[PDB]
């Protein structure tokens, strides 16, 4: 499959005129962008490890034979330079963005814990102007807090393992695993792994897509950096609630491989000045907080140099010509189950009901536009209203995060606390939210929702300081002025703000300084890319993995259930159900079914066939 | 935006701290005067200006005079309590109150109709969506984070004292102590004038304050220190007017903190901090003494001196049962203790819930903050 | 599982003793009070509960106001009593009612409303396969091993005694007597 005759032979047909195949979606796509003129998405949903950017670079292939000639005579359609093929540095991509985010977890060896949206970006004559890479979400958390029997993302092992003393010199890393406090469960050693070689092969990758030596070693300075920010050990004094770090190495440490002054950092990080209009006073904090503070700073670094990386790709990928109109491709991960499911959990879950929402939004307006082209007016609910409720339970001032956000400012609060909160305020007024209630051995989970997929068991264990993310104003405005160019750049602001109304709070800033969590930073940025979304046409790739053992022949009967389940195959199903989902010609349900009824149909004079 | 947020404001008296809920450090801090011009000005081009109110009034000082419109804990004057108000709102903070929700703060034992006109004046002269008026004490016990503790809370408004225990409050054991940082700020210009140093104005009494908040200190035993006082050093010290005349001060400066331990010096009965301490732990249930007395908690603005704490613990350890370990926690930052937690009480989301609306006003009037709060 | 086990709850006056059958000694001992809030409490974020219940009220006790349900023997009020059995099998113990045989103990000359009430407390309540009511001086001589003796049986609820002769017992040679440990509490 995926040669240039299969190619040729799909073009410009319907999906019910040629075979099923990503293709054909993808020539759903290109036609309707064509003649409608606008905005389409691909969702693929995230099953393992399942080659989902292998079939990606076969949509690209695609639209590589489809795109060749628009508006320039003779624009050189078959090598389009001296070797002007695809963006084959796409291949280059994956193991940058691999290694930053995806992890080894219980699920696969290599799971998408961030939302990977790939826009290739058309002129208004159909061909390709260029490509931009945009990610999304990002399971920031992973970074500094891990499941039971997990790894952190595959970037920090490997530079452990691979890094010589060349470049673990200059990093101050050589002390293994078992320094950083970060790194949960210590080293996570897999069976018959070397790491090692895959960091070759990604450095290689690094140089390949035209980045300095320079800046190869002052990216992993700072994906050292962000682990370094566990061995810092805060110690409660004794009656004084505020706490003082008595150890300066890890400091001093931290200050070489980043910018700034010890002292500086150890007065902003224990004992901040916030801007009391128009001086600054100094702050209390409990040695809780510093040290949510040195875990805000760790995941908001991380997640401002993914945000970098992504945006220093976008600039090696050359753009030829402007460009009027987009296809987006969308790689993030499925709905998950674990048997433990944690805060991380409800979060993916909750994303998923929003992009599934959208799918049903979708099924519901080209059913809608069906019906009238019948000349059949017939009026039904929304689709999308089957998951409001499980939405507006997780979101909003009273539902799941909400009540979580409340409860981690708090000043003496607890697991068992937000539980009984959520009980007390939403459980007994919410049909999709429950409460298990047998004694232990048959409900272990803490809190049940029903979500699209089925009923997900919750452990709300250690939740309230997952959701923190205060972040310290004058550590940031530390980190603003840093000697290290790179550190300076990567910490530019990025909230827009102070542009807005000048430098006041004028609505242009969100909750930033104290309060942030990681469930509103989570909401904000599932909410820019559902906007993303929604100004675009979507079409809907479900991904199936019929075996553990990567060898055909097998399919794996309850694994396609927990797939289909999770994917939302089984709602889309339930959907139509609804409707009415068998829809045949007047001329086919003649000519198959005569057979049925000599009585009812007539003489060879009963035409027309209605 | 979500929530929208709130304001917080304490107006203690002697100053208003003010800013936005869940901001840690406030957002305005000024001295809570309003400073009319006494003589007629002789010029043209000039302001006019009714009054300065806050650090305006402050800087041109001498023009003056100077009114706090709080005293004891109570508004004795409304047009110079609402330009206070005013001021926070639109000069510092920039901010619409129909935008935010209002939290203000209120002294123990304080007659109903500074409740019952706050509440009027927040309703009707700045339109506000809702409102709360709370205890000072029991806010400066949320931003020390503590669920149970004896609150001895002092500004230069007036003393209180509250015993709180896993949350709620005893009523029988609420003590107010009509002895503020202010009544010392008399006292001070009082004492000075054995020395010679005659200060009779509102202005240069401002200057005592000033003396009287860096200067001062408790001392850890009176009878010693004033003994050692016959061979003035280290207990004398220099101090510069903004006029250019030096200031000696010695014993003066460490027996003016000592009339909260002897309210004798000031000519009144009523017993001293340590000693009205004792007496809301004495009407307190005979169990919860035991953790009252090892989580003493120090706000306000006249509990920043120096030694006040060591002094409160061994006065405590000498007067109770020292079969269990008296410990005061008097951390720093006590005098923003009170705004802190308002603005960690205004960002409780069940607390959204315990407001009181602009509706519950409209429909039910003034009284009702006595049938929905403290 | 086999016999099924059994619970058995001792419940005279002052306090809850309860565990199973086939141990020589319980698993959960405790005060039978119930105690409220007195005080109204001024904080966000309290509980609140309406009562606590066994030691939970031992620990706070100097907010509550604390009531005995069982006087002289005598169950005063019920919602007390039923949150003090829904306390022991949901709190210490951790079992279903419904997988479980209960033996509950009761006093020599005591008001026939006390068993009548008690059990339909047990099977309506807290539903139950089956269940016993039992005279406590019989029970404390199993106890001790023996078959003849005169027990003298008293608690901070009442002083009961029965004579016992081979098995058997006397009906007419019972004897109650109103002095409690409880008396001697105010005494």
């Amino acid at each position: 499959v995926y040669n240039p005759e299969v190619v040729a032979a799909y073009r410009g047909k319907k999906r019910q005129e040629a075979p099923p195949h990503i293709f054909s979606i993808s020539d759903n796509a290109y036609q309707f962008m064509l003649t409608d003129r606008e905005n389409q998405s691909i969702l693929i949903t995230g099953e393992s490890g399942a080659g989902k950017t292998v079939n990606t670079k076969r949509v690209i292939q695609y639209f590589a034979t489809i795109a060749v000639t628009g508006d320039k005579k003779k624009e050189e359609a078959t090598s389009g330079k001296m070797q002007g093929t695809l963006e084959d540095q796409i291949i280059s991509a994956n193991p940058l963005l691999e290694a930053f985010g995806n992890a080894k977890t219980v699920r696969n060896d290599n799971s998408s814990r961030f939302g990977k949206f790939i826009r290739i970006h058309f002129g208004a004559t159909g061909k390709l102007a260029s490509a931009d890479i945009e990610t999304y979400l990002l399971e920031k958390s992973r970074v500094t807090f891990q499941l039971k029997a997990e790894r952190s993302y595959h970037i920090f092992y490997q530079i452990m393992s691979n890094k010589k003393p060349e470049l673990i010199e200059m990093l101050l890393i050589t002390t293994n695993p078992y320094d950083f406090a970060y790194v949960s469960q210590g080293e996570i050693t897999v069976p018959s792994i070397d790491d090692q070689e895959e960091l070759m092969a990604t450095d290689t990758a690094v140089d390949i897509l035209g980045f300095s030596a320079d800046e190869k070693v002052a990216i992993y300075k700072l994906t050292g950096a962000v682990m370094h920010y566990g061995n810092m050990k805060f110690k409660q004094k004794q009656r004084e609630e505020q706490a003082e770090p008595d150890g300066t190495e890890v400091a001093d440490k931290a200050a070489y491989l980043t910018s700034l002054n010890s002292a500086d950092l150890l007065k902003a990080l224990c004992y901040p000045r916030v801007k009391v209009g128009n001086e600054y006073v100094t702050k209390g904090q409990t040695v809780q907080q510093v040290y949510n503070s040195v875990g805000a700073l760790a995941k908001s670094m991380y997640e401002k140099m993914f945000l970098w990386m992504v945006t220093r790709i976008n600039q090696q990928l050359d753009t030829k010509q402007p460009r009027q109109y987009f296809i987006g491709v969308l790689d993030i991960a499925g709905f998950e189950i674990f048997d433990f499911n944690t805060l991380e959990q409800l979060c993916i879950n909750f994303t998923n009901e929003k992009l599934q929402q959208f799918f049903n939004h979708h099924m519901f307006v080209l059913e809608q536009e069906e019906y009238k082209k019948e000349g059949i007016d017939w009026e039904f609910i929304d689709f999308g209203m089957d998951l409001a409720a499980c939405i507006e339970l997780i979101e909003k001032p009273m539902g799941i995060f909400s009540i979580l956000e409340e409860e981690c400012m708090f000043p003496k609060a607890t697991d068992t606390s937000f539980k009984n909160k959520l009980y007390e305020q939403h459980l007994g007024k919410s049909n999709n939210f429950q409460k298990p209630k047998p004694a232990k051995g048959k409900a272990e989970a803490h809190f049940s929702l029903v979500h699209y997929a089925g009923t997900v068991d919750y452990n709300i264990i250690g939740w309230l300081d997952k959701n923190k993310d205060p972040l310290n104003e004058t550590v940031v405005g530390l980190y603003q002025k840093s000697g290290l160019k790179t550190l300076a750049f990567l910490f530019s602001g990025g909230q827009a703000a102070e542009a807005e109304g000048g430098g006041g709070k004028k609505g242009g800033k969100k909750k930033g300084s104290s309060f942030q969590t990681v469930s509103a930073l989570f909401r904000e940025n599932l909410n820019k890319l559902m906007t993303n979304l929604k100004s675009t046409h979507p079409h809907f790739v479900r991904c199936l993995i019929p075996n553990e053992t990567k060898t055909p022949g097998a399919m794996e009967h309850e694994l396609v259930l927990h797939q289909l389940r999770c994917n939302g195959v089984l709602e889309g199903i339930r959907i139509c159900r609804k409707g009415f989902p068998s829809r045949i010609l007047y001329a086919d349900f003649k000519q198959r079914y005569k057979v049925l009824n000599a009585s009812a149909i007539p003489e060879g004079q009963f035409i027309d066939s209605k | 935006e979500d929530e929208t947020t709130a304001l917080v404001c304490d107006n203690g008296s002697g100053l208003v701290k003010a800013g936005f809920a869940g901001d840690d450090a406030p957002r305005a801090v000024f001295p809570s005067i309003v400073g009319r011009p006494r003589h007629q000005g002789v010029m043209v081009g000039m302001g006019q200006k009714d009054s300065y109110v806050g650090d305006e009034a402050q800087s041109k000082r001498g023009i003056l005079t100077l009114k706090y419109p709080i005293e004891h804990g109570i508004i004795t004057n409304w047009d110079d309590m609402e330009k206070i108000w005013h001021h926070t709102f639109y000069n510092e903070l920039r901010v619409a109150p129909e935008e935010h929700p209002t939290l203000l703060t209120e002294a123990p034992l304080n007659p109903k109709a500074n409740r019952e006109k706050m509440t009027q004046i927040m309703f009707e002269t700045f339109n506000v969506p809702a409102m709360y008026v709370a205890i000072q004490a029991v806010l400066s016990l949320y931003a020390s984070g503590r669920t149970t503790g004896i609150v001895l809370d002092s500004g230069d408004g007036v003393t209180h004292n509250v015993p709180i225990y896993e949350g709620y409050a005893l009523p029988h054991a609420i003590m107010r102590l009509d002895l503020a940082g202010r009544d010392l700020t008399d006292y001070l210009m009082k004492i000075l004038t054995e020395r010679g140093y005659s200060f009779v104005t509102t202005a240069e009494r401002e200057i005592v304050r000033d003396i009287k908040e860096k200067l001062c200190y408790v001392a850890l035993d009176f009878e010693n220190e004033m003994a050692t006082a016959a061979s003035s050093s280290s207990l004398e010290k220099s101090y510069e007017l903004p006029d250019g005349q030096v200031i000696t001060i010695g014993n003066e400066r460490f027996r003016c903190p000592e009339t909260l331990f002897q309210p004798s010096f000031i000519g009144m009965e009523s017993a001293g901090i340590h000693e009205t301490t004792y007496n809301s732990i004495m009407k307190c249930d005979i169990d919860i003494r035991k953790d009252l007395y090892a989580n003493n908690v120090m706000s306000g603005g006249t509990t920043m001196y120096p030694g006040i704490a060591d002094r409160m613990q061994k006065e405590i350890t000498a007067l109770a049962p020292s079969t269990m370990k008296i410990k005061i926690i008097a951390p720093p930052e006590r005098k923003y203790s009170v705004w802190i937690g308002g603005s960690i009480l205004a960002s409780l989301s069940t607390f959204q819930q315990m407001w009181i609306t602009k509706q519950e006003y409209d429909e039910a009037g003034p009284s009702i903050v006595h049938r929905k709060c403290f």
